[PDB]
């Protein structure tokens, strides 16, 4: 039972900070490349940030480089996104997503409409 | 090719040696 | 060169005239008479005791024209006997005017590096073939062409070994004695001419299978779209059949016009062109293909340290096409003489004799598809 | 609005969780210590079926355990005689991207389909002696992943549009739709009684469907990634799933839990094909490793390896009499193992 | 919709709740019994002689 | 008896194998191309230019071209879901994946990052690691307008563009605004940064810029396909 639960959202003022946390259950968290996806109000889903199995490789969409910091805890099986300098365009539903297969670098379908290994999302309003 | 050239050279050498050995056998006396 | 058979026939005719003349010319019947005799070398007339008799160098010698006015003498005694030597039963004679008027050090040397080369290449090629037929996953048109190339390499190695054995048999002491006694020898035998026709065919077929290698590589890179079964049947007819279009004429021409020896000596260079020129065509076309394929490789490396990978690619492509043979291909044997001739023979024999080994290594052994086939077979064995 | 129904759903999920946990006294892993192992399974390649030009995607045995249908991305279904390696038929397809094929249990029809979103039914017994398209079943809005003949007149297909469908072939109309997967449905397995089937999807879950009701009877989770392969235990009271998380799992329909987990640390490739032997003691699973692992279905140990394919093993089929294992791979070859 | 899909989820889960489940021991014993009962006629588990093997 | 049915089977098998030899001749001679992209990426433009030289009911659209009497079958994957990870591995022996990018649909407002992520998925898929990708950056006609007019703001969603200058090997069309070529080659370099990081000589990217009036794409793919094939052959001889 793959289950990802996001928390730590809410309303923040522009320029503030929010720590988004993704509790994973039902799979070996360390085996999987994890990422953050963003559903803007009225828009489609967009990918925010990749982190690899060990956390060595970290990638962001350019809109959040230098502002968002993604990290893993493979001991507690949790995924974190620290949001600094939050802007009004960062207001959206944030989904913690696991890309579909373990031990791979390709992470197809993470920003899909009906992707299964993706959380219910948390509303972050700036 | 080189194999035919080498075979021709070796065969010419051995034919000359055969003629020389024939003359040597004639000098010894059959 | 002057053949053993012709100098033997000349000596036999000399002996015919010698016997008949010795019976016919009457003796002077001088006191203390010195008897005429034939010691199987030269004919001496008779004469008065104590003087010498001078006869020309015999005209059956292979080096007769190099001692034209030289003469051999036989001395007679005061006793009326021929002058005897010291502690011998033969009379005294002096052949210093007819005695005489070496490349072996090189030939044997070549024969080593040559033979060792084939002895290795043949070996590896057999193993190479055993691999390329053994692993069914390796089976493809490129692999079938490599197998026919390995077959032509093995075949020319075998023809080399057999023609060296035949060269030993033609000039063995037993055969030389047979020719001295006027008997038939291994040279006057159809099998002995077919050994060297086989050698010529196998060399030509190896050259044309290197050509088929180049032409298959080119048609793969020239983006040509052709039938695969038809292209392979055409390639086999070229590699194995097309040699017969000049090897079989050559042999025929030999049998009709130049069959002394065992078709080993290329006396008429025009008949030796019958084989050299198609082989030169294969070499030239395959070198043009080499240049085109290396142009393609460097274009793809540029579109992609280029010099070192290009070096590796050139050094792997050289044995598969036989392009080392373009160095001395157009230095012809009619013109190669002395040290240039030796360097041509050394380079060509050494590189082609070891070429089968380099092709078995580069295109079977250190080939990545073959190495993965071996790794998979090994891990499957480890699973059992 | 939404939260009342979401919380009612999670309450039902917890009811399922506890109804599951209350049944977990002692599963296969402790019950089956009292049986001696299978030992080493040494299967050999009796036949290799060559003639496909591309990767073989699907393969299905006939019910005579002699004739095979094999689909390759040539757009070809080859009917092979597995005994003699003869090709009985070669059917060119109107679409080359065929992901599934089925041989009718009567032997008269062969289904195929794939990225064309169409299940083409071919008649193998025509008066002309020619194999021609008998029907084309359109209505799926995603690629055809698996088609299984329920009989000569009913076929169950699974699609990448997340649904399964029961089609009446003679009419060509989709008779029942089985919705409830969120991801692409990758595999079907019809139960021996044909009243149920089971479909594994890209949602990392399998669902047991009643064919005549169109209702999802059960949902089985436990896999971490996409379920690529599913097959029924020969009695119809359990099924195995092979997933891309490099794990096979055996679920029982009545207990409603995964009973066994077939995995190994040296196995990091997903499972593309899952088949049971006639007894259900051997679970054959084709891998991205290019090999087919034979598992002790009760011990969860590897009983053997069918290595010999040079590319991804894409399709597995055990004969109905259990005599042979056809494996087809992306290396364009079928191998009959015995 | 956003609400109707939760309606269908509640529906499917509630009908999936009232199922006559058995304990996993009674469900493992069934597979053990089936495997032992049909052990002999499995040609992949008890390989048949070539006289009986149509693939030999 | 049994020999009669065996001879009938051999006859059927020989007819089938003759047909299969003809079909292999047709199959090997045909280049298969996958066509990928977003909905606004202009794949309709690509298929139109290829054919010159709620509408999609079938799940696959095979369009066949003949370039220098070389046959190409390009398969538009229409009528499929946006989850590709299962049917993408179906095109793992295709000659090339033609990846058409909505480069100007950026300000969705981030189609370009979506295309980059799909591209990274395609390279590092272990089944597409041997599959070359012909990359068509498709919408220069609007990229120019939005870049020069201050409408694109590539620096907004790609900040390193603010530190990117036109590379030393760029060949802009005469009179084109230098910031437009900056955007073009910056996007191309993002895709090449994804490509080069994991190519390892098995498969290659062939990035190209195109537009609505650019028919020579039918030749570009042809040229690229030729290149692909040659590299494949050059790997078989371990020359490249
Ligand atoms: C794997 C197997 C086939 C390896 C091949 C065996 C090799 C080592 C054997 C088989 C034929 C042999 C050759 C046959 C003929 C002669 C001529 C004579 O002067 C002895 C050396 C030589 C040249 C032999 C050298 C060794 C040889 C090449
Ligand atoms: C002295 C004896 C051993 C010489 C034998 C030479 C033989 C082996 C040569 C000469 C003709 C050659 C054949 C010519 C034609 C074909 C048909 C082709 O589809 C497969 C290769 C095959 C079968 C070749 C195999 C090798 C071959 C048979
Ligand atoms: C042994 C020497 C004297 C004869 C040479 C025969 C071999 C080497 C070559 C020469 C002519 C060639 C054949 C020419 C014609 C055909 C017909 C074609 O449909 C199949 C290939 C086939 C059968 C070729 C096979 C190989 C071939 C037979
Ligand atoms: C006859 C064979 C066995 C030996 C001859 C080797 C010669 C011809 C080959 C082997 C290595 C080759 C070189 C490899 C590397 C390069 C760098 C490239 O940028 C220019 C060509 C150049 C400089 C090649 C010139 C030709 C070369 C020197
Ligand atoms: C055995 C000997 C004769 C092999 C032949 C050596 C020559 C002819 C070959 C080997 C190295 C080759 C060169 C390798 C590199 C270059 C540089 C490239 O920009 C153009 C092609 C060019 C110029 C090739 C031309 C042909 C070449 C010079
Ligand atoms: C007299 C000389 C020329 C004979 C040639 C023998 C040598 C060059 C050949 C024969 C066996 C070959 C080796 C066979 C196996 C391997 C292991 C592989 O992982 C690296 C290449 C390597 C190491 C090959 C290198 C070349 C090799 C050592
Ligand atoms: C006369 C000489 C050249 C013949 C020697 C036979 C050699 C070249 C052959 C026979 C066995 C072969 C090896 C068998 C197994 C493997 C393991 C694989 O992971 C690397 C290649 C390697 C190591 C093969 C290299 C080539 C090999 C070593
Ligand atoms: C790499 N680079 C070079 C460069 C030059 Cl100029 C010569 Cl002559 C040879 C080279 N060799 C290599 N590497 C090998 C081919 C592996 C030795």
């Amino acid at each position: 039972q793959v289950q990802l639960q996001e928390s730590g959202g809410g309303l923040v003022q522009p320029g503030g900070s929010l720590r988004l946390s993704c509790a994973a259950s039902g799979f070996t968290f360390s085996n999987y490349k994890m990422n953050w996806v963003r559903q803007a109000p009225g828009k489609g889903l967009e990918w925010v940030s990749d982190i690899s199995q060990s956390g060595a490789s970290i990638s962001y969409t350019g809109s959040v480089k230098g502002r968002f910091t993604i990290s893993r805890d493979n001991a507690k099986n949790t995924l974190y996104l620290q949001m600094n300098s939050l802007k009004p365009e960062d207001t959206a539903v944030y989904y913690c997503a696991r890309c579909p297969a373990p031990f791979t670098r390709d992470c197809f379908d993470v920003t899909s409409t009906t992707y299964a290994y993706r959380g219910q999302g948390t509303q972050v309003t700036v | 090719h080189a194999e035919g050239t080498f075979t021709s050279d070796v065969s010419s050498y051995l034919e000359g040696q055969a003629a020389k050995e024939f003359i040597a056998w004639l000098v010894k006396g059959r | 060169t002057v053949s053993l058979w012709e100098t033997v026939q000349k000596w036999r005719e000399y002996r015919r005239q010698c016997q008949r003349s010795l019976t016919e010319d009457p003796p002077p019947a001088t006191d203390l008479f010195c008897n005429r005799t034939f010691d199987e070398y030269a004919c001496w007339p008779d004469g008065e005791p104590g003087s010498f008799v001078n006869v020309s160098c015999p005209w059956y010698l292979p080096w007769a024209s190099s001692v034209p006015q030289g003469h051999v003498y036989r001395f007679c005694t005061a006793e009326g006997l021929w002058l005897q030597k010291d502690n011998s039963s033969l009379p005294w004679r002096d052949l210093s005017e007819c005695e005489e008027s070496s490349p072996e050090e090189q030939l044997l040397f070549l024969y080593i590096i040559y033979t060792v080369g084939y002895a290795l290449s043949f070996s590896a090629l057999v193993i190479a073939s055993a691999i390329l037929l053994g692993f069914r996953h390796l089976h493809c048109t490129r692999n079938y062409i490599h197998l026919n190339l390995f077959a032509s390499f093995i075949l020319r190695a075998l023809s080399v070994f057999i023609k060296d054995a035949a060269l030993k048999w033609m000039y063995s002491t037993a055969a030389q004695q047979h020719q001295w006694d006027g008997l038939l020898s291994y040279q006057d035998s159809l099998s002995c001419r077919l050994v060297f026709l086989l050698m010529q065919y196998c060399v030509a077929a190896n050259y044309y299978w290197l050509l088929v290698e180049g032409v298959y590589l080119y048609t793969l890179l020239a983006f040509s779209v052709l039938s695969e079964q038809w292209i392979f049947r055409l390639y086999v007819s070229i590699g194995w059949g097309v040699p017969l279009l000049f090897v079989v004429p050559w042999g025929i021409v030999k049998y009709l016009y130049e069959d002394e020896g065992c078709w080993t000596r290329n006396s008429n260079m025009n008949y030796w062109l019958i084989i050299r020129l198609p082989i030169l065509f294969a070499i030239g076309v395959n070198f043009l293909i080499f240049v085109r394929v290396i142009c393609i490789v460097v274009s793809k490396l540029k579109a992609n340290d280029i010099k070192c990978r290009l070096a590796k690619s050139t050094l792997t492509l050289i044995p598969l096409l036989g392009t080392h043979e373009v160095i001395f291909a157009f230095v012809m044997d009619e013109h190669a003489r002395g040290t240039l001739r030796f360097i041509k023979l050394f380079t060509e024999l050494s590189f082609t004799s070891f070429q089968g080994l380099m092709v078995a290594i580069l295109y079977c052994f250190v080939n990545n598809e073959v190495q993965l086939e071996f790794r998979k077979s090994w891990e499957r064995w480890r699973l059992e | 609005e939404l939260d009342q129904l979401r919380q009612e759903a999670e309450q039902l999920k917890n009811q399922i969780r506890d109804a599951r946990k209350a049944c977990a006294d002692a599963t296969l892993s402790q019950i089956t210590n009292n049986i001696d192992p299978v030992g080493r399974i040494q299967m050999r390649t009796r036949r290799t079926l060559r003639g496909h030009l591309a990767k073989i995607y699907a393969m299905h045995w006939g019910t005579d355990s002699r004739l095979l249908v094999s689909a390759s991305q040539d757009g070809k279904l080859i009917i092979w005689d597995s005994y003699t390696t003869n090709k009985v038929h070669a059917i060119p397809l109107r679409s080359s991207w065929v992901m599934t094929c089925a041989y009718a249990p009567s032997g008269n029809y062969v289904a195929c389909g794939g990225l064309d979103n169409i299940c083409s039914i071919y008649n193998l017994k025509t008066r002309e002696g020619n194999v021609r398209v008998s029907r084309e079943l359109a209505g799926h809005t995603g690629y055809l992943s698996c088609c299984r003949f329920l009989d000569d007149n009913q076929i169950v297909t699974s699609s990448g549009d997340t649904t399964c469908a029961l089609w009446d072939i003679e009419t060509g109309q989709q008779t029942t739709t089985f919705t409830g997967h969120t991801g692409d449905v990758m595999s079907l397995s019809l139960a021996p009684d044909t009243r149920l089937f089971v479909s594994g999807a890209c949602d990392a879950s399998a669902k047991l469907w009643d064919v005549r009701e169109g209702m999802c009877r059960q949902t089985f989770t436990g896999h971490e990634s996409d379920i690529n392969a599913i097959c029924f235990f020969p009695n119809g009271n359990a099924f195995a799933t092979g997933s891309d998380d490099a794990t096979c799992r055996l679920f029982d329909l009545r207990a409603d839990q995964e009973l066994m987990t077939y995995s190994h640390d040296n196995i990091i490739c997903g499972i593309t094909s899952v088949s049971f032997s006639k007894s259900g003691r051997l679970l054959l699973a084709g891998y991205d490793d290019f090999n087919c692992n034979v598992w002790d279905a009760l011990k969860a140990d590897r009983a053997g390896v069918l290595a010999g394919h040079d590319n991804r093993v894409s399709c597995l089929g055990v004969t109905d009499d259990g005599m042979a294992v056809a494996t087809g791979s992306w290396d364009s070859f079928l191998k009959i193992w015995n | 919709a956003s609400i109707a899909q939760a309606r269908k989820l509640v529906e499917q889960l509630k009908m999936e709740a009232n199922i006559d489940r058995i304990k996993v021991s009674k469900a493992a014993a069934d597979l053990m019994a089936y495997c032992e009962a049909h052990a002999k006629e499995d040609p992949l588990l008890t390989p048949v002689p070539a006289s009986e093997n149509p693939f030999r | 008896d049994q020999r009669n049915e065996e001879k009938a089977q051999r006859e059927a098998n020989k007819k089938i194998e003759k047909q299969l030899q003809k079909d292999k001749q047709v199959y090997r001679a045909t280049h298969r191309l996958l066509l990928l992209g977003a909905g606004e990426s202009g794949k309709n433009t690509i298929v139109k230019q290829m054919r010159i030289l709620r509408v999609l009911t079938s799940g696959i659209f095979e369009t066949k071209f003949q370039v220098d009497k070389v046959n190409f079958h390009m398969f538009d994957v229409g009528a499929q879901r946006d989850e590709r990870r299962k049917w993408i591995q179906c095109f793992n022996d295709v000659t090339a994946i033609i990846f058409v990018v909505a480069s100007s649909s950026y300000n969705q407002t981030n189609r370009l990052q979506a295309a980059l992520k799909l591209f990274d998925s395609i390279w590092n898929n272990k089944w597409l690691r041997d599959t070359s990708v012909i990359l068509f950056l498709n919408k220069q006609d609007l990229l120019a307008e939005k870049v020069l007019a201050g409408k694109s703001k590539i620096e907004d969603y790609f900040p390193e563009f603010a530190r990117y200058t036109t590379p030393e090997d760029a060949t802009p069309e005469p009179g084109e605004d230098p910031r437009v070529t900056r955007a073009k080659y910056f996007i191309r370099d993002e895709f090449l940064r994804i490509s080069t990081a994991s190519g390892d000589g098995r498969h290659y990217c062939y990035p190209h810029f195109t537009c609505a009036v650019d028919t020579e794409n039918i030749r570009r793919v042809f040229n690229d396909c030729r290149d692909i094939i040659q590299r494949m052959h050059l790997r078989q001889y371990e020359l490249l």
